[PDB]
C-alpha cells in the first residue's frame, strides 16, 4: 500500500521582493559589510616559500 | 573648470542614489534621504549655475563697454 503513494503538486514560486537582491541587500547588518571588506583586501596571501620575504 | 568639477560631483551623488536605489526607496531608515536628496541637489545645482550665470553676464557687460569706450576714444 505505501508503494502507491503519490505527490500533490506543490506552489510554483513564494513572493519576490521587488527591492532586496544578494548583492545590494535591503536591510544592513555587519555581515554584508565583512564580505565587502574582504573582496577589498582580497583573501589571505599565502606564501609558498620556507623563508620569509623581509 | 569649475563648475564642470562641481556638475561631476553632483552627478556622483546621482550615481550614488542609483547605485543604493533599493534601500533608499524601500527602507525606511532612510527616508529622509529620500525626501530631500533633490531639495539639496537643486540647491547644489543652483549654486553651480548661479554662479556660471553670474560670470557669464559680467563677461559680457565688459566686452561691450571695452568696444563702445574705445570707439569714443578713437
Ligand atoms: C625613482 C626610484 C624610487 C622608487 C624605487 C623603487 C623602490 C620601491 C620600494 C619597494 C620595496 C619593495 C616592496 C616590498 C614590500 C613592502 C616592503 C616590505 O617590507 O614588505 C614586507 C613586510 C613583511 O615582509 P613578509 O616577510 O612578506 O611578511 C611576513 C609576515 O606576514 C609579517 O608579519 P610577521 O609578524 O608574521 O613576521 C615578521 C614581521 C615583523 O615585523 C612586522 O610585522 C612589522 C610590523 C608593522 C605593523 C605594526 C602595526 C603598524 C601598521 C599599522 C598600519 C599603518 C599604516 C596604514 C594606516 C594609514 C593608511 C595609509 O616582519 C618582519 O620580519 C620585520 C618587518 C620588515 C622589516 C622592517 C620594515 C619596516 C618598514 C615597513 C613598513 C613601512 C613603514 C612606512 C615607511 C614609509 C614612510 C612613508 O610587509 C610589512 O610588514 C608591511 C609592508 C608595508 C610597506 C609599505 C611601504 C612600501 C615601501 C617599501 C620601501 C622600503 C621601506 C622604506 C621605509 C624606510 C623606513 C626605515
Ligand atoms: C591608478 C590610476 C588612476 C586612474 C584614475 C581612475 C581610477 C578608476 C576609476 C574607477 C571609478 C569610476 C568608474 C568608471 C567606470 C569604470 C568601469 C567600471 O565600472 O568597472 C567595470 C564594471 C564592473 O566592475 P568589476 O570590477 O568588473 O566587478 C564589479 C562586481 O561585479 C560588483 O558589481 P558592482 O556593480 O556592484 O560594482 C560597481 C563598480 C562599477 O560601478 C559602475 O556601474 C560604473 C559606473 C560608474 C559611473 C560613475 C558616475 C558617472 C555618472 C554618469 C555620468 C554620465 C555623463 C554623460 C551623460 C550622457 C547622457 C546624457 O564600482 C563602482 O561603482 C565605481 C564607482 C566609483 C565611485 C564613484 C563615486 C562618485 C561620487 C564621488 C564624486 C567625485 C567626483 C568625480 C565623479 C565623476 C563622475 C563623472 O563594469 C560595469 O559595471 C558594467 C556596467 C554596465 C551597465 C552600466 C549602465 C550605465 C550605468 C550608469 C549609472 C547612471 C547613474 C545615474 C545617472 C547619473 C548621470 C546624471
Amino acid at each position: 500500500k505505501e508503494n502507491t503513494g503519490s505527490m500533490k503538486k506543490p506552489m510554483a514560486k513564494a513572493y519576490e521582493h521587488p527591492y532586496n537582491s544578494e548583492h545590494h541587500p535591503l536591510n544592513f547588518s555587519a555581515v554584508k559589510i565583512a564580505e565587502t571588506f574582504h573582496d577589498f583586501i582580497g583573501p589571505e596571501q599565502v606564501s609558498p616559500h620556507y623563508e620569509s620575504f623581509a | 573648470a569649475t563648475a564642470l568639477y562641481k556638475s561631476s560631483a553632483l552627478a556622483g551623488n546621482l550615481f550614488l542614489y542609483a547605485y543604493n536605489y533599493n534601500n533608499f526607496t524601500a527602507n525606511i531608515r532612510l527616508r529622509t534621504m529620500r525626501y530631500l536628496f533633490p531639495v539639496v541637489s537643486l540647491a547644489i545645482f543652483g549654486n553651480i549655475y548661479w554662479d556660471y550665470r553670474s560670470q557669464l553676464v559680467k563677461v559680457n557687460l565688459f566686452d561691450e563697454y571695452i568696444q563702445a569706450r574705445a570707439q569714443e576714444l578713437v
